[PDB]
């Protein structure tokens, strides 16, 4: 009876966003200048981390980043003089996420180990263990020096508070193990992807699902967010990067190649939204013009599998941490 | 169970949309906007440039 | 400003210090993981021996076993970090042949042949454990339930002559643990390469010797490995 | 004049083989940070010894045997002489402990980590380049290696002249230390790696002989073939010309010298057949 309801319900949604469809983004995008050619060099390398990294995070300064690896070694580089500020044992040698606080005073992590666990630069000692996932832990993000938002293989997402330890608000209907998470330029709304297909977006304050999108075909292992506010990019285990809109309800483009046909672990935008740096599974990365969906360039350095991307603040730098425990600047 | 998820759905379909035009022209005009102070797209000065 | 660079030294220099006395930690140690069914008796290996780890050293070798409590979701995206593991350490019980509870053994050889085909743990190993040979003895000897019924291809299959059969050992139930056993190395030997091997034991709960047993089966990997990244063996 | 055209048409391909693969193999190493590992230092040691040797000691001789004439003065003649004898101990004591790590990696698995370490790989081949040395600059500069009959007197006060006479107790001395010790180390070690191979192959074969599922002989067959082939016919006449003074002659002598030189060349192909190195030096070309 119920089943259904919800068949027609979405036969409604795939009508109403077929209705939207005036003209696709290639149409429009083609006819602009091409980017051109970008060659990107290894600007600095960083070294000292003994396993794989997973994950890292640019600090609101440019200068100061925050890598994670299976040591259980949590190191603070000064991207600028390559010299490592800090270097934080963890409790748990394995961790799969880190997230640098905005204040730039807290640093976060977790891995297999449900406990988030949150650490103060400036005062190192464990300041709060985040406890309550029932899975392995997958991503961290400051919302504030106080909130953090925690996505677990739980298949679900949560809203911390760090004075009281406890889940102010739980994310919860989305059906796969939670993967990565975005956040907005305003602390207002962000988005995740799962296992499933799917990548849902939520309000915070709400704490209710106020979109969903299902343009892929399997696992989405990263996801990224325009830095105008109104879309986002997430990768796949499936060859395909796809550019979402808020707005519009569905995807605008896709960025894939026959060439290519390995998995997406890591998505970036650049400053100004044109270029969606992507990692991928085979040891090279790529770079996406976003408004045309042609490959730009190539950042190939890394000897093992890109686990991890970013792109600084003021869009000086990008540095990318693959499974050897060298990670690279690029520029 | 699935009363949940008719209901999500539910609250999900009645929300309004822009054409994807609009959209995607405001995406290309944001970037043309702000290509200007992008150091990823535009090589910065050597000078200028903080890592070499 | 002056004293800024200074510090920033120092402070590098105490910490590639602290590093370098880890990267002899770390490669000092031997990381193992245990994957079994809940019934398949792992706490009882762990008992002789989110995430629960156990530290036990032989012979002034250091290994450490992680053992992945809950998640219980047969999708496995976790399974990926552990891929600079030794070994990882299969625990399936073989008197579960018949429970319901796709058979026990079946849905363990699925998730066996699942791990074995992953390109991340290409080049690991596999320990494999068959856990409650008594009561696997007890099954086959007392008549109820025979293999042939659950597992058709036992009817056809004939014990190996070139085996190894318990000291005081009834031929029915040998030949109940061989095919059992031989399922589990088939599926290894269909894919593998040679760059990782499965070493089937006949385990107990009586048994305090898998302690070593892992130790020279982690000795061989090791062997192995380093023995193929030349062009011997 | 067909003939020495020949023969120099054939010393300079040899010395442009040997100088390419190593610099092929060091740049191989040098630029990729994934080739640098504690055997890839010894390795890296070995190559720098033949690149050292093809660029200092082979044109040197080619040249003194085209032209059957030292044009350089006595003191470049004890250098080249000085140069050859390094590069060929520091070579062959680099394959010794080569093969030492390999011992030690495959019969002591758990320890091997533990004992052989970036600082220990460069203490060691430190160690062994100071050995080369003691034995080659040592004797030489001092000249302590000059012999006592009246031609190597008669060669040594003709400054035009250059050729090796030694003495008996010098060119015992240095053939112990730059062959045979080595030689014995390198039998020993891989001899046993030999077993252990055997041995896991029997286990292997216990283990899954049903399912279906040679190789360690061709490869430890090749490695120390080529290098008992190319050394230890030149030491034996080395020994016995000291031993026997109308036993060996000097076209012999030279012939057998070269053909050991040419294992400096033939080095590369052997260590460097992984697939790692096959992609750098695809990379790279
Ligand atoms: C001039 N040729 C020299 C003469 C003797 C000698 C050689 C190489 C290694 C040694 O240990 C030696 O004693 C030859 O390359």
């Amino acid at each position: 009876q119920l089943r259904q309801e919800a068949e027609q319900l979405k036969n409604q949604i795939r009508d109403a966003r077929k209705a939207c469809a005036d003209a696709t983004l290639s149409q429009i995008t083609n006819n602009i200048d091409p980017v051109g050619r970008i060659q990107m060099r290894t600007r600095r390398t960083l070294r000292g981390h003994l396993a794989k990294i997973y994950a890292m995070h640019w600090g609101t300064d440019s200068r100061l980043l925050v890598s994670a690896s299976q040591d259980g070694k949590l190191i603070i580089w000064d991207s600028y003089t390559t010299n490592k500020v800090h270097a934080i044992p963890l409790r748990s040698s394995w961790v799969m996420t880190c997230a640098y606080a905005p204040s730039g005073n807290y640093v976060a992590c977790g891995g297999l180990d449900n406990i988030c666990s949150i650490y103060n630069l400036k005062t190192v000692r464990v300041s709060r263990e985040l406890a309550g996932h029932t899975g392995y832990l997958s991503c961290c993000r400051f919302l504030d020096d106080n909130q953090i938002v925690t996505s677990s293989g739980d298949t679900t997402c949560a809203l911390w508070d760090i004075e009281t330890g406890q889940q102010t608000t739980t994310f919860t209907g989305h059906t796969g193990d939670v993967m990565s998470l975005s956040l907005a330029p305003d602390t207002r709304l962000f988005v995740s992807g799962a296992c499933d297909a799917s990548a849902k977006l939520w309000d915070v304050r709400e704490g209710m699902c106020r979109q969903t999108f299902t343009g892929h075909e399997s696992d989405i292992n990263a996801i990224c967010f325009f830095p105008n506010g109104n879309a986002f990019a997430t990768g796949s285990d499936d060859a395909t990067c796809r550019l979402f809109d808020l707005r519009a309800d569905q995807e605008l483009m896709t960025y894939s190649h026959d060439n290519i046909i390995c998995g997406i672990t890591s998505v970036s935008f650049s400053k100004s939204g044109r270029l969606l740096l992507a990692g991928y599974d085979d040891f090279n990365c790529n770079v996406w013009d976003a408004l045309k969906a042609d490959r730009a360039g190539v950042l190939a350095g890394h000897d093992n599998r890109v686990s991890c991307l970013g792109v600084t603040d003021d869009g000086m730098a990008v540095a990318t941490g693959s499974w050897d425990s060298f990670l690279k600047i690029w520029n | 169970q699935a009363r949940k998820l008719v209901e999500q759905l539910k609250m999900e379909a009645n929300i309004d949309r822009i054409k994807v035009s609009k959209a995607a022209a405001d995406l290309m005009a944001y970037c043309e906007a702000h290509a200007k102070e992008d150091p990823l797209l535009t090589p910065v000065p050597a000078s200028e440039n903080p890592f070499r | 400003q002056r004293n800024e660079e200074k510090a920033q030294r120092e402070a590098n220099k105490k910490i590639e210090k602290q590093l370098q006395k880890d990267k002899q930690v770390y490669r000092a140690t031997h990381r193992l993981l245990l994957l079994g069914a809940g019934e398949s008796g792992k706490s009882t290996i762990v008992k002789q021996m989110g995430i629960f780890e156990t530290k036990f050293q032989v012979d002034k070798v250091n290994f450490h076993m992680f053992d992945v409590g809950g998640q219980r979701d047969e999708r496995r995206k976790w399974i990926q970090c552990f891929n600079d593991v030794t070994a990882i350490i299969f625990v399936v019980a073989s008197s579960s042949y018949n429970m319901v509870i796709t058979n026990r053994l079946q849905e363990a050889l699925n998730l066996f042949k699942s791990i074995w085909n992953n390109r991340w743990l290409r080049t690991i190993s596999v320990i494999l454990f068959l856990n409650k040979q008594d009561l696997l003895a007890e099954k086959v000897l007392a008549g109820k339930s025979k293999i042939e019924d659950y597992f058709p291809e036992f009817a056809r299959y004939t014990t190996p002559e070139d085996a190894t059969p318990e000291p005081g050992e009834d031929p029915r139930v040998t030949r109940a643990k061989y095919f059992i056993r031989d399922e589990f190395l088939r599926i290894s030997t269909a894919s593998g390469d040679g760059r990782h091997y499965c070493y089937p034991h006949f385990t107990c709960a009586v048994d305090t010797e898998n302690i070593r047993r892992v130790f020279n089966d982690c000795r061989d990997i090791i062997q192995r490995m380093h023995l193929r990244q030349y062009e011997l063996l | 004049e067909v003939w020495v055209v020949g023969m120099g048409i054939v010393m300079s391909l040899i010395v442009l083989a040997i100088v390419f693969g190593n610099v092929l193999v060091i740049t191989a190493i040098a630029k990729f940070e994934r080739l640098q590992t504690v055997t890839n230092y010894f390795i890296t040691s070995l190559a720098c010894a033949d690149l050292v040797m093809g660029l200092a000691v082979v044109p040197f001789g080619a040249a003194h045997i085209l032209t059957k004439t030292w044009t350089f003065g006595n003191f470049w003649c004890e250098f080249w002489t000085s140069i050859d004898v390094l590069c060929v101990t520091a070579s062959i004591e680099t394959l010794c402990v080569i093969a030492v790590d390999r011992y030690f990696a495959i019969t002591s698995p758990f320890k091997y980590q533990s004992l052989l370490t970036k600082n220990k790989a460069r203490v060691i081949i430190l160690m062994v380049w100071i050995v080369s040395g003691l034995t080659s600059f040592l004797p030489i500069q001092m000249h302590w290696y000059r012999a006592t009959h009246q031609e190597a007197i008669n060669c040594y006060a003709e400054e035009t002249c250059c050729d090796f006479f030694t003495n008996q107790a010098y060119a015992i001395a240095s053939s112990i230390v730059s062959f045979y010790v080595p030689l014995v180390i390198m039998v020993f070690v891989y001899s046993r790696v030999f077993q252990e191979a055997k041995r896991q192959l029997q286990k292997i074969d216990k283990s899954e002989g049903r399912f279906h599922v040679h190789k360690a002989l061709k490869t430890l067959g090749i490695i120390m073939g080529t290098f008992t082939l190319c050394w230890l016919p030149f030491f034996i006449v080395n020994i016995v010309h000291v031993i026997q003074d109308n036993l060996i002659r000097k076209e012999v002598y030279i012939l057998l010298n070269w053909i050991g030189y040419v294992n400096s060349g033939f080095n590369p192909l052997i260590y460097c057949r992984s697939p790692d190195f096959r992609i750098a030096f695809q990379e790279l070309l």
